C-alpha cells in the first residue's frame, strides 16, 4: 500500500462504469466496461445453478422410484428409469463444459482461435448425442401412455388415431433434433467461431406440442371419467379432480412453462424458462403414467 | 427467434 | 470488422498470459492476466453448483419424507424435517449472495467501498444466523439418538455419561458457533472490506468432532449387537453387517470426508470437501435415526 | 488453518 488514489475519497464515484483495456483480434485497443463483463459472469453464474438443481433432483429421483416401486418389470418404469440417467449424463458433461475454454472469459473477450483445442469440440458433439437420446426416451414415453390410455373396451375410433399423431409428432421431434445436432457439428467442425441456430428453436416447440398434445388427452380422460359415472348410478370423486388436475398427474405445469417460454420475448428470462420445463417434464412422467394406467369406470 | 446459442454452447 | 491483426496468424500464440490494465483504489495503474481472472471466475462456478445440489436433494428429500412415514409426531421426525428446511433456506440466501456486489469482479479487482450497499451488509448477517440455527438443530438431532439408543434395559453406567459427553460437544459447538457469527458481524459492520477468520476453522472441527462421535457410538453398538446374540441362541445376521456398515446406517462416509478435508492443506480442494460433508451428514441423519431406535437382541 | 472466508463470504 504505497498511497491511496483520491478516488478513494469521493462518495459519489461508481465503479462499473470504468474501463477496461484488452488485446484482441482487431488489436490492442478494445475496451469494456465493468458491468457487461460482470453481465458475462452472471449467466454462467446463472446457468451452473439450473443445472446442479437438474443433476440433484434426477439423483434422488432415480433412486426413491427404485425403492418405492410395487410393479417393475414394465417398459414404461424401464423408460422413465433411463430418462432420469440421461438427465445426469447430461448435467455431468455440460458441468465438464463450463468450466472449460469454450465458456471462459478469455475467448469471449479476444475470440483468437488458437485458445480451442481438439477436445473441446468433441465434448460439444458428445452433449449433443445425449440431447437427442434424452428427446427419444420422452417420446417414447408418451406413446406408450397414450398406447395404454385409450386401448382396451373403449371405443377404437379415437384411440386408434390418436397413437397415430403421438406417433408422427415424436418421430417428427426426433428427425428434427437429429439434423439440428448434425449440421451444428459439421458447422463447428469447419469452424470453431461459427454459430449455426434455425433448428434449435423449431424443435422446442414441438417437443411443447407434444407435451401439450399429452396435456389435452389427459385433460380429456378426465372430462370422460366424470361424464361416464353420473350416467351410471357409481359415486363420484370426492376431492380426486383437485389432486389430477393441480398436481401434476396430468401435465399442465410444463405445459404452461413451456407456453411462457417462447411466446415471450428473450428479455424475460426465455432461457430459464425451457430448462426448468424440461426438468418438470421429466420429473412429472412417473405421475403422469399412473393416472394413464387407470381403471376408469371399474373402480 | 426466443433462443440463442452461443459459439461454442451444446444444446439443452 | 476493419483489419486483422497479425496475432491472428501465428500459431503459438497464448492468449491468457496478456495484459489486462484497470484502475483501482492503488490509482489508475494496476494490472492482471487473463489467469487469475479466470480463476476468481472458475471458484463462483464452482460454488454455485454445489449449493445447487444442496438445493435441489434437500427440497426433494423433504416431500420424500413427508410422503413415507408411518410413525409421525415423533420429535425427531421434526427435527430432521426443519433441517432439510433451514439448508434450503441457507441455499436461497447463498444464491442471492452470489449474484450480489460483495461477489463481483468490479470488487475483487477495484477494492472501492462505494460499491458495497446496506442490504449487502444485511444478507450477510441473516445468513450467519441461518448457518448457527442448522448447526443447534444438527447437534439436538444427535443428542436425542444417543439418548435413544443406550436407555432402557442396558446398563446405565455408560448410557448415563454418553448422553453427557454429547450435550456437552454439541453446546460447545453451537456457542462457538454463535462466538465467530457476532464477532464477524461486528467487524464487518465497520469496515466492509475487513476479515475476520480464526473461529470459523475450530466450529468446523467441533462439528467433525461430534459426528465422529456419533460413528464410534453407532460401530460400539454394532459390535455389542453381534456380540449378545453368539451368547444366546437366537439367529445372527445374515448380510445385514453389509447395509449397516457400508450404507450410511452409521455416519462413516460423512466422518471420512471430514477427517480428509481439514487434515490436507486447502489447495487439494478442502473447501469442496466440508460443503459435501454438511450435505451429506444432514441427508443421512433419517438413516442413522432408524438403525438408533432399533431392538438390540429382542429380534 | 485450511478454510480461508473472503471479507463478504458468510459462514458455510
Ligand atoms: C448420485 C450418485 C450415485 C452419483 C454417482 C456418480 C458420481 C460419482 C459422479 C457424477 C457426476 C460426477 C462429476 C461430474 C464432473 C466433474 C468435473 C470434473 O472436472 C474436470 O476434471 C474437468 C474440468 C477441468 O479440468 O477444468 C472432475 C470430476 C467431476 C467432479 C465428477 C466426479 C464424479 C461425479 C460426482
Ligand atoms: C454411463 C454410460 C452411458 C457410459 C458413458 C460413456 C461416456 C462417459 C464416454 C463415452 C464416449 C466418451 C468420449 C469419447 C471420445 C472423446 C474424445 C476425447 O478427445 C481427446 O482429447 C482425447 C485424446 C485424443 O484423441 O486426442 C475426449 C473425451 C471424449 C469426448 C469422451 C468423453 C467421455 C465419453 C462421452
Ligand atoms: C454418468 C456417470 C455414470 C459417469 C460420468 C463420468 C463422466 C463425468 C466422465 C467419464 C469420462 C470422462 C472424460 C474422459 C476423458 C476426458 C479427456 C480429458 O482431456 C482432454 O480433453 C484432452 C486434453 C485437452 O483438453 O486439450 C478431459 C476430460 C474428459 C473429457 C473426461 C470428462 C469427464 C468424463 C466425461
Ligand atoms: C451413451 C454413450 C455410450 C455415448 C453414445 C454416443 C457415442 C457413441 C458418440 C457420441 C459422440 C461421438 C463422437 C463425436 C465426434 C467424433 C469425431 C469424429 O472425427 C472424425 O470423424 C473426423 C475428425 C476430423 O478430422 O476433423 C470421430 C468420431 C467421434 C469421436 C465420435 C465417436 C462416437 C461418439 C463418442
Ligand atoms: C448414437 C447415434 C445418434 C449415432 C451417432 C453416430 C455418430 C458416430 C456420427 C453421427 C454424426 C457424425 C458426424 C457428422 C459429421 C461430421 C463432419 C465430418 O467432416 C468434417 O468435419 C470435415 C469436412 C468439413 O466439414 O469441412 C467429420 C465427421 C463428423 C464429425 C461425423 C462423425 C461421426 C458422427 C458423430
Ligand atoms: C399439434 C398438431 C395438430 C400439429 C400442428 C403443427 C405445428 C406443431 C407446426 C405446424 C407449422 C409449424 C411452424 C412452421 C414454421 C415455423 C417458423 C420457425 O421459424 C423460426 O423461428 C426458425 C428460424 C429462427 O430461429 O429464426 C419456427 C417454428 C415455426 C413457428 C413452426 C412451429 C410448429 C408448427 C406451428
Ligand atoms: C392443445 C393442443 C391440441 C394444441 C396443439 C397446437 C399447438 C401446439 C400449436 C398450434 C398453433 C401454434 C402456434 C402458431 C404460431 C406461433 C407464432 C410463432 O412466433 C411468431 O410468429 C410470433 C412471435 C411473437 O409473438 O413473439 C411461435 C410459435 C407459435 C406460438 C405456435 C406454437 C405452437 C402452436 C400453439
Ligand atoms: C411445479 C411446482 C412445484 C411449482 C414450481 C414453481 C415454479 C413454476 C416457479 C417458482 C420460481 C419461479 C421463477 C422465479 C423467477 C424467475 C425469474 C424471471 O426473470 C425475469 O423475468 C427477469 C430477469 C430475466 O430476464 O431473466 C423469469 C421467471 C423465473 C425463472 C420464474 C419461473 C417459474 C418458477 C421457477
Ligand atoms: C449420503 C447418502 C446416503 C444420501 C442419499 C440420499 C438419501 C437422503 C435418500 C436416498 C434413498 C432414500 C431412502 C429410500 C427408501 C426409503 C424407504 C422408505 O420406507 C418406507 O416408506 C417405510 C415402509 C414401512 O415402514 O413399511 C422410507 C424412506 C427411505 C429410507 C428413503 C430415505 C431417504 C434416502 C436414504
Ligand atoms: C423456522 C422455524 C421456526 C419454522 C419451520 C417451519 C414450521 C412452521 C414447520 C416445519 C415442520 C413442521 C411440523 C412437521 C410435522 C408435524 C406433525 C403433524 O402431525 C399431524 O398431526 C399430522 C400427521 C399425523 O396424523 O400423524 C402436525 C404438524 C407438525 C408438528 C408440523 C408443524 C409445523 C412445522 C414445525
Ligand atoms: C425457504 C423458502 C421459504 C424460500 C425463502 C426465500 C427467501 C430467502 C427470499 C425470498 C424473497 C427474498 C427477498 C426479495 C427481495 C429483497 C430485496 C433486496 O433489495 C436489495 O437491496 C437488492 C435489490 C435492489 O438493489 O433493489 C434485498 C433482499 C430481499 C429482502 C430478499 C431476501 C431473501 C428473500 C426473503
Ligand atoms: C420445496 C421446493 C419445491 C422449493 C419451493 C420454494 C421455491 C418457490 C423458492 C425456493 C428458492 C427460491 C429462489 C431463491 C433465489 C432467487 C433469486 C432471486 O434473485 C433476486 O431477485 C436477487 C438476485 C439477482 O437476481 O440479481 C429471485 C427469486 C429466486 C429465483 C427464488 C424464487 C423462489 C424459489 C425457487
Ligand atoms: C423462511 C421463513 C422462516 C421466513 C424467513 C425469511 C427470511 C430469510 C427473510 C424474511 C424477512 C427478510 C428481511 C426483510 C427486510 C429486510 C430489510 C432489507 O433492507 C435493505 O437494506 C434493503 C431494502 C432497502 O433498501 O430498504 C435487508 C434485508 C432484510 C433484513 C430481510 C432479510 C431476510 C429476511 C429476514
Ligand atoms: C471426547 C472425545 C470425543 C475427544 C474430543 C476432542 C475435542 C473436543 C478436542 C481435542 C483437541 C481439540 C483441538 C486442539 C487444538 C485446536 C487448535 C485451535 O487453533 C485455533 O484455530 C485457535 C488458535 C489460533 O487462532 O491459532 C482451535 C481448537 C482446536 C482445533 C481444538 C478443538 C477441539 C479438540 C478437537
Ligand atoms: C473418539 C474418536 C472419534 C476421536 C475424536 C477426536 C478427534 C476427531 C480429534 C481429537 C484431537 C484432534 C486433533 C488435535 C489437534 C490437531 C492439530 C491441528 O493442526 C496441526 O498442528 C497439524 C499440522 C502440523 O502441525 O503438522 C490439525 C487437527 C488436529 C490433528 C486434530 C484432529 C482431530 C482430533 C484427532
Ligand atoms: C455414497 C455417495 C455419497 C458416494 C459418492 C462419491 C463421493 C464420495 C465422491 C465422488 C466425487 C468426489 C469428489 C471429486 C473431486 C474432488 C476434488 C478434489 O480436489 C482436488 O484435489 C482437485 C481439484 C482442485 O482442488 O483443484 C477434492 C475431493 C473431491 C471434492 C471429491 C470428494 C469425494 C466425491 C464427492
Ligand atoms: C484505455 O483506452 C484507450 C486505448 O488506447 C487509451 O486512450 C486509454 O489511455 C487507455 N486507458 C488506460 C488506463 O490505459
Ligand atoms: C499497440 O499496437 C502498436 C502497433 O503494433 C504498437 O506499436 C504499440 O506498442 C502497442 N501499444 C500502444 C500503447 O500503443
Ligand atoms: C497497460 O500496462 C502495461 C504495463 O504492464 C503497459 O505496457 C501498457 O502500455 C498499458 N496499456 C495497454 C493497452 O496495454
Ligand atoms: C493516470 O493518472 C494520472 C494522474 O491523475 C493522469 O494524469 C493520467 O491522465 C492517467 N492516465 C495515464 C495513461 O497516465
Amino acid at each position: 500500500a504505497p498511497s491511496l488514489s483520491n478516488l478513494f475519497y469521493d462518495p459519489t464515484y461508481n465503479p462499473g462504469q470504468s474501463t477496461i483495456n484488452y488485446t484482441s483480434i482487431y488489436g490492442n485497443g478494445s475496451t469494456i466496461t465493468f458491468d457487461e463483463l460482470q453481465g458475462l459472469v452472471n449467466s454462467t453464474v446463472t446457468q451452473a445453478i439450473m443445472f446442479g438443481v437438474r443433476c440433484g433432483a434426477a439423483a434422488l429421483t432415480l433412486i426413491v422410484m427404485w425403492m418405492t416401486s410395487r410393479s417393475r418389470k414394465t417398459p414404461i418404469f424401464i423408460i422413465n428409469q433411463v430418462s432420469l440417467f440421461l438427465i445426469i449424463l447430461h448435467s455431468a458433461l455440460y458441468f465438464k463444459y463450463l468450466l472449460s475454454n469454450y465458456s471462459s472469459v478469455t475467448y469471449a473477450l479476444t475470440g483468437f482461435p488458437q485458445f480451442i483445442s481438439r477436445g473441446d469440440v468433441h465434448v460439444y458433439g458428445a452433449t449433443n448425442i445425449i440431447q437427442v437420446l434424452l428427446v427419444a426416451s420422452i417420446e417414447t414415453s408418451l406413446v406408450f401412455q397414450i398406447k395404454v390410455i385409450f386401448t382396451g373396451d373403449n371405443f377404437k375410433r379415437i384411440g386408434l388415431m390418436l397413437t397415430s399423431i403421438s406417433f408422427t409428432l415424436g418421430i417428427a421431434t426426433v428427425t428434427m433434433y437429429f439434423v439440428s445436432a448434425v449440421k451444428g457439428m459439421i458447422v463447428t467442425y469447419n469452424d470453431v467461431s461459427a454459430t449455426q441456430d434455425k433448428y434449435f428453436n423449431a424443435s422446442t416447440i414441438l417437443l411443447a406440442s407434444s407435451i401439450n398434445f399429452m396435456s389435452f388427452v389427459l385433460v380429456v380422460k378426465l372430462i370422460l371419467a366424470i361424464r361416464s359415472r353420473r350416467f351410471l348410478g357409481l359415486k363420484q370423486f370426492d376431492s380426486f379432480h383437485i389432486l389430477l388436475i393441480m398436481s401434476c398427474q396430468s401435465l399442465l405445469v410444463p405445459s404452461i412453462i413451456f407456453i411462457l417460454a417462447y411466446s415471450l420475448k428473450p428479455n424475460q428470462g426465455t432461457d430459464v424458462l425451457t430448462t426448468v420445463a424440461t426438468l418438470l417434464a421429466v420429473l412429472s412422467l412417473p405421475l403422469s403414467s399412473m393416472w394413464a394406467t387407470a381403471a376408469n369406470n371399474a373402480s | 427467434h426466443a433462443l440463442q446459442l452461443k459459439p461454442g454452447q451444446p444444446l439443452y
